[PDB]
RNA sequence: UUGACCUCAAAUCAGGUAGGAGUACCCGCUGAACUUAAGCAUAUCAAUAAGCGGAGGAAAAGAAACCAACCGGGAUUGCCUUAGUAACGGCGAGUGAAGCGGCAAAAGCUCAAAUUUGAAAUCUGGUACCUUCGGUGCCCGAGUUGUAAUUUGGAGAGGG
RNA sequence: GUUCUUUGUAAAGUGCCUUCGAAGAGUCGAGUUGUUUGGGAAUGCAGCUCUAAGUGGGUGGUAAAUUCCAUCUAAAGCUAA
RNA sequence: UUGACAUUGUGAAGAGUUUC
């Protein structure tokens, strides 16, 4: 979120499942604000293993 | 009941109040019990004397104003005014406050003062082990007095002015009474054109 | 202590000091303040007046030291110097040379005019005083000095 | 503040030395850091408003400002903030009128 | 980080989202037990500024009560006494609701020890709370300095003593004037000031 | 088909813990009446006794969303005094504090909210060994839906 | 009081310029009900209803409106005598 | 027992801008 406010972010990637779901619902109104490509998709657990973690939400 | 020519009371025992009664003949055996912690602690202390150094204080309300009282600290203003900080200063015998902001020059200068003589008057053993190795007291209270100033001189010459310092008095009254009335007013007429 | 008590000297007279008529039972007429309107309105009058109402303002959270104005006259005013002093000044009189008086370092808050004090010039420093205090002592031919 | 050396008037008090402390930021609690403004206007217009809003707004479009003011008194128990949001109900609705 | 967008989310309790987000959430705890043991929090911002730190040891607790008036506990208004103590419908309990819920998990689990609580939910029937607890024998606590002082046999149900944030609110401590009455103990000022003290050479 | 994840379960699973007692003092909760008022219902007794929960060697409270309005003081607790006062009240009976000042004793501080981002740096456990209230390695595991380092507003961080 | 290592290329503190400077919400606050208080147009507590803000908020012991001032910085927390 | 407030959502049809 630092990088994104700060505008390091190239690309953000945000996984639709999660609870709370407060913890994410705004992120693309802030990548809007910022102009950064974001999108939604499916899998923090494929994340995970993205991460060499269980899960990861971003 | 009532009865003759008396005057009249208000005692405050209708409450069970003999379950709880506190007497202290322990006034002596507390009095034994405070000198030996005084006197053990110094023994363990270190020589550090007993009690933390504490600043000279403008004494609130007015029945008080005119005292100077032993408060709680020293301000940071004035303690890196004496050229150091208030961590260093508490592992010295000394007491800090964030409160208490200074406003007063003379205070200042006083505590400064205050300090700078304790830091000169006083001797640090080294971070090491081996130094002078002793001598103890146990005051702090007293080898730095709190006096009063001595706001006056013993007697000065006349300079009668000529006037009225009752009827100075009575016009203060009379201002603080119709402060807001006449800035009303004037406000009034100022306001009525245009 | 006991033994000078009556009640040694009631033992054996029946009925120690309280008779046998009117004898001493438990709390007649009620007890403390009970009948200040009924049947003890005669002792509240009489030696008790005024006990019974409401009467002027309230104040709400009085702080006394608001009002600490401990007071004094120009009758005294002087025990102030101290004694060994005291004849010197009075005797020199002078207005190039009069002593400071500090009430409030005395433990004083307002000045009065009873008395009569002499012809010394003398210097005040004093808050809230009295007209007549003040006129004294500009006929002493001294001074006063407002403070806070 | 400037003292007169009087027991007593409007300025009574010593007339001393008046120095200035530092200031303690402690005072500055109401700050409104760069960084809260942006969080702050950001959930705004996520969460969009809530009814008593609404109707205050339809209400300032209507009825003027004064009838705004007695319904936000009683809804939230005063006449400042009852003031305060209504001004913010004017900066916002200035934004819906002209963007 | 994103906790403050969250709190400011939050700090907004009508939008149509939290509305939405209130009845699912609601109904579930509705339908779960009473109190059940949470995965994690709900709010863990809320947790996080209460000293929640997601690590073994810690532990949510979700709770439910039963939100009213404290009706007496009075076979048929039968109080026997004066009028002055012959209500019984419209009384209130003292200790908060959170309080109770508090209690009422520290009863059901006694090893660990709580630390704090937290709304998450309600509606007319209910309220809902989230709450937080540490197992002292943990040997991550007690080797963490920082929280271990609750290890000590002090802390003891401190939810039952009146220790905790609603503890020390109901308790009335808090500075200054308006607590006079009931800020440094209410029974401990009660009996210092009705006590009668009395020296050897009388004053 | 295979492999994860989330959630919830089970196990005489490995290891741990709570219960009850006591209860002078302590923190709470609940909570009367006799009584006093020369009656009595408010009020008082009483925010007590009884009833219930939970601790310690002391507790609790405590570093100010303070006291104040002075020239201002400066965590808390207790003593003296404030004061039987301001105030409360069928303004009847009665009840009734707090600041200030003196003394005792003294001590300060931590979390959240911040990108480690040129590198989870954090932690439980198991296991071999050891100088064992513990420590090194290895492994498993937790964990980014955030453990570590920094900072706590008296300030403080970033850079120079 | 002796006696060993040597932490270390790592920790702290210190000055002046600059950018800033996050600060706890079903809470605060209000209304009402009940209770309690010395607390009096409402001392605290709790239930219900309403429910905030960031040059703001709490208080300043007479309710309300207006303008100033002053003092603290809650809604998380530990702490011996 | 009766009224209001909340739980309590989405909309329609009809009666005195409203609000039955």
């Amino acid at each position: 979120v630092a990088l994104i406010e700060n505008k390091k972010a190239k690309l953000v990637l945000i996984a639709n499942d999660v609870d709370p779901i407060e913890l994410v619902v705004f992120l693309p109104a802030l990548c809007k604000k910022m102009g950064v490509p974001y999108a939604i998709v499916k899998g923090k657990a494929r994340l995970g293993t993205l991460v060499n973690q269980k899960t990861s939400a971003v | 009941a009532i009865s003759k020519n008396l005057p009249i009371l208000k005692n405050h025992f209708r409450k069970h109040w003999q379950e709880r009664v506190k007497v202290h003949f322990d006034q002596a055996g507390k009095k034994v019990s405070r000198r030996n912690a005084r006197a053990t602690r110094a023994a363990k202390i270190a020589p550090r004397p007993l009690d933390l150094l504490r600043p000279v204080v403008r004494a609130p309300t007015v029945k008080y104003n005119r005292k100077v009282r032993a408060g709680r600290g020293f301000t940071l203003a004035e303690v890196k005014a004496a050229g150091l900080t208030a961590a260093y200063a508490r592992t010295i015998g000394i007491a800090v406050d964030h409160r208490r902001q200074n406003r007063n020059q003379e205070i200042f200068d006083a505590n400064v003062q205050r300090l700078k003589e304790y830091q000169s008057k006083i001797i640090v053993f080294p971070r090491n082990g081996k130094a002078p190795e002793a001598e103890q007291v146990l005051s702090a209270a007293a080898t730095f007095p709190i006096a009063q100033p001595a706001t006056d001189v013993e007697a000065r010459a006349v300079q009668d002015n000529g006037e009225s310092a009752f009827r100075t008095l009575r016009l203060a009254r009379s201002e603080k009474k119709f402060r807001g009335i006449r800035e009303k007013r004037a406000r009034e007429k100022a306001e009525a054109e245009a | 202590p006991s033994r000078f008590t009556k009640t040694r000297k009631h033992r054996g007279h029946v009925s120690a000091g309280k008779g046998r008529i009117g004898k001493h039972r438990k709390h007649p007429g009620g007890r403390g303040m009970a009948g200040g309107q009924h049947h003890h309105r005669i002792n509240m009058d009489k030696y008790h007046p005024g006990y019974f109402g409401k009467v002027g303002m309230r104040y709400f959270h009085k702080q006394q030291a608001h009002f600490w104005k401990p007071v004094l006259n120009l009758d005294k005013l002087w025990t102030l110097i101290p004694e060994d002093k005291r004849d010197q000044y009075l005797k020199s009189a002078s207005k190039e040379t009069a002593p400071v008086i500090d009430t409030l370092a005395a433990g004083y808050g307002k000045i009065l005019g009873k008395g009569r004090i002499p012809n010394v010039p003398v210097i005040v420093k004093a808050r809230f005083v009295s007209k007549l205090a003040e006129e004294k002592i500009r006929a002493a031919g001294g001074v006063v000095e407002l403070i806070a | 503040t400037v003292k007169t050396g009087i027991a007593i008037g409007l300025n009574k008090g010593k007339k001393v030395t008046s120095m200035t402390p530092a200031p303690k930021i402690s005072y500055k609690k109401g700050a409104a850091s760069n960084r809260t403004k942006f969080v702050r206007s950001l959930v705004r217009e996520i969460a969009g408003l809530s009814p008593y809003e609404r109707r205050l707004i339809d209400l300032i479009r209507n009825s003027g400002e004064k009838r705004a003011r007695k319904v936000a008194k009683k809804r939230l128990g005063s006449f400042t903030r009852a003031k305060a949001k209504v001004e913010e109900m004017n900066n916002i609705i200035a934004a819906s009128r002209r963007h | 980080g994103a906790y403050k967008y969250l709190e400011e989310l939050q700090r907004k309790k009508q939008s149509d989202v939290l509305r939405f987000l209130q009845r699912v959430r609601v109904w579930e705890y509705r339908q779960k037990n009473v109190i059940h043991r949470a995965a994690r929090p709900t709010r863990p911002d809320k947790a996080r500024r209460l000293g929640y730190k997601a690590k073994q040891g810690f532990v949510i607790y979700r709770v439910r009560v039963r939100r009213g008036n404290r009706k007496r506990p009075v076979p048929k208004g039968a109080t026997y006494g004066k009028p002055t103590n012959q209500g019984v419908n419209e009384l209130k309990y003292q200790r908060s609701l959170r309080a109770t819920a508090e209690e009422r998990v520290g009863r059901r689990a006694a090893n660990l020890r709580v630390l704090n609580s937290y709304w998450v939910n309600q509606d007319s029937t209910y309220k809902y709370f989230e709450v937080i607890l540490v197992d002292p024998q943990h040997k991550a606590i007690r080797r963490d300095a920082r929280y271990n002082w609750i290890c000590d046999p002090v802390h003891k149900h401190r939810e039952a003593r009146g220790l905790t944030a609603t503890g020390k609110k109901s308790r009335g401590i808090n500075k200054g004037h308006k607590f006079n009455n009931t800020k440094a103990g209410r029974r401990k000022t009660w009996k210092r000031q009705n006590t009668l003290s009395l020296w050897r050479y009388r004053k």
